């Protein structure tokens, strides 16, 4: 399974 | 023995021509099992081995959520990235994130990653302890500060050490025939004279899994690496992998050549000779 | 910007038997950027409906593709494979061999 949060901008 | 779950994605900006092309894969060791795209009409993760094929909706929901929350995440970025190194809207761009866990025979965590690149160069790097970020370049630092700021390393090793070694565990319990499997290499050899005094003698290994070989040439017991050829362990399509060695040889002496294949789903190293 | 050449193998899923159905892969590898052309050839004709792989890419960020097609190699038949990237001038073709 994928990762979720984070997910920040670069 | 040890495993290793890995994700790939790839957002490449077309100007013009849309919106980014989003491409998402997902490995069990030496096996694709889930994949996304864009451009596909499910728009949704779509299974790619039988053993994840028995997920229900909620599992192909969630990775449906993640996966385009990113591909989101990449449209803007790409966006910032050019800001950064100030280029054109005009040129296409490439972010590429690879990240995932490997596990010991036990099942227990040993070590994760996460590393971006930018344009095919490394962009930023999640370090081994998981706490610490390397940065690339000048662009590269400003992402790092941000994610410093947001404690962006304490989330990744969160999922590395926790739900990436926990969906590892399920697969490899779903997936035992598949995944813990041991196909040995089917061996085979030929012989093409390329002079009156020269020949080629190829030797052969295919539909084994895992990828992970090792073919070496011996002449009478003694190490062959001289005028030794062999090809990058390539994908028979079937799940199988296939890789040849080959070593130019003088015209009568192919009886002194020999072959050793290494595999895991060999008992013992296979010796092949003309 | 980084620009790789593309490394292509041409090649059987099984050892080549005449008569016997097979599939006719290419394996694309090494390039960079993403954005590839690959089509598989029967004696210098373009083949319909070649399937791929999904976009994956290697430690150094180099992207890999599988194309390949169902076919039954015959002895009159020549099979082969072009390739076109940013990094090549005009497409590349590179024969099938029965042994490589
Ligand atoms: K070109």
């Amino acid at each position: 399974g994928t990762s979720g949060s984070p997910i920040i901008n670069r | 023995g040890s495993h290793s779950m890995r994700y790939f994605y790839t957002s490449v900006s077309r100007p013009g021509r849309g919106e980014p092309r989003f491409i998402a894969v997902g490995y069990v060791d030496d096996t694709q099992f889930v994949r996304f795209d864009s451009d596909a009409a499910s728009q949704r993760m779509e299974p790619r081995a039988p053993w994840i094929e028995q997920e229900g909706p909620e599992y192909w929901d969630q990775e449906t959520r993640n996966v385009k929350a990113q591909s989101q995440t990449d449209r803007v970025d790409l966006g910032t990235l050019r800001g950064y190194y100030n280029q054109s809207e005009d040129g296409s761009h490439t972010i590429q994130i690879m990240y995932g866990c490997d596990v010991g025979p036990d099942g227990r965590f040993l070590r994760g990653y996460r590393q971006d690149a930018y344009d095919g160069k490394d962009y930023i790097a999640l370090n081994e302890d998981l706490r610490s970020w390397t940065a690339a370049d000048m662009a590269a630092q400003i992402t790092k500060r941000k994610w410093e700021a947001a404690h962006a390393a304490e989330q990744q090793r969160a999922y590395l050490e926790g739900r990436c070694v926990e969906w590892l565990r399920r697969y490899l319990e779903n997936g035992k025939e598949t995944l813990q499997r041991t196909d040995p290499p089917k061996t085979h050899m030929t012989h093409h004279p390329i002079s009156d005094h020269e020949a080629t003698l190829r030797c052969w290994a295919l539909g084994f899994y895992p990828a992970e070989i090792t073919l070496t040439w011996q002449r009478d017991g003694e190490d062959q690496t001289q005028d030794t050829e062999l090809v990058e362990t390539r994908p028979a399509g079937d799940g199988t992998f296939q890789k040849w060695a080959a070593v130019v040889v003088p015209s009568g002496e192919e009886q002194r050549y020999t072959c050793h294949v290494q595999h895991e789903g060999l008992p013992k190293p296979l010796t092949l000779r003309w | 910007m980084i620009q790789r050449t593309p490394k292509i193998q041409v090649y059987s899923r099984h050892p080549a038997e005449n008569g016997k159905s097979n599939f006719l892969n290419c394996y694309v590898s090494g390039f960079h950027p993403s954005d590839i052309e690959v089509d598989l050839l029967k004696n210098g004709e373009r083949i319909e409906k070649v399937e791929h792989s999904d976009l994956s890419f290697s430690k150094d960020w180099s992207f890999y593709l599988l194309y390949y097609t169902e076919f039954t190699p015959t002895e009159k038949d020549e099979y082969a494979c072009r390739v076109n990237h940013v990094t090549l001038s005009q497409p590349k073709i590179v024969k099938w061999d029965r042994d490589m």
